[PDB]
């Protein structure tokens, strides 16, 4: 499932690690920016 | 960058204004003028 992650507003209401949560693939693919993928791979690393 | 333009941005489209000069002030799920105020014109005899 090809998700949408929004940048415009950080993880407060907990929307982000509920779209992430659901990807149990063995190799993902980014498309977005440097400022985005930072914050991308920090909550990424705190939630798995 | 700035951090708060995209907050902003959220302030600005959570604006209400039912009591305006041009009648309601409501924003929509992309930032755009709803209750859109036309008026329905018909060609009769050359004039409109």
């Amino acid at each position: 499932e090809v998700i949408h992650l929004d940048m415009s507003l950080d993880d407060i209401d907990s929307k982000i690690q509920n779209q992430l949560k659901k990807l149990q693939s063995p190799v993902i693919l980014l498309y977005c920016t440097k400022e985005e993928a930072t914050y991308i791979f920090e909550v990424a690393h705190s939630v798995g | 960058i700035w951090k708060t333009g995209p907050l902003f941005k959220r302030v600005l489209m959570s604006s209400k204004y039912p009591d305006g000069v041009t009648g309601r002030i409501e924003f929509n799920e992309d930032g755009d003028r709803k209750f859109a105020q036309y008026s329905i014109m018909n060609l009769q005899n050359r004039k409109l």
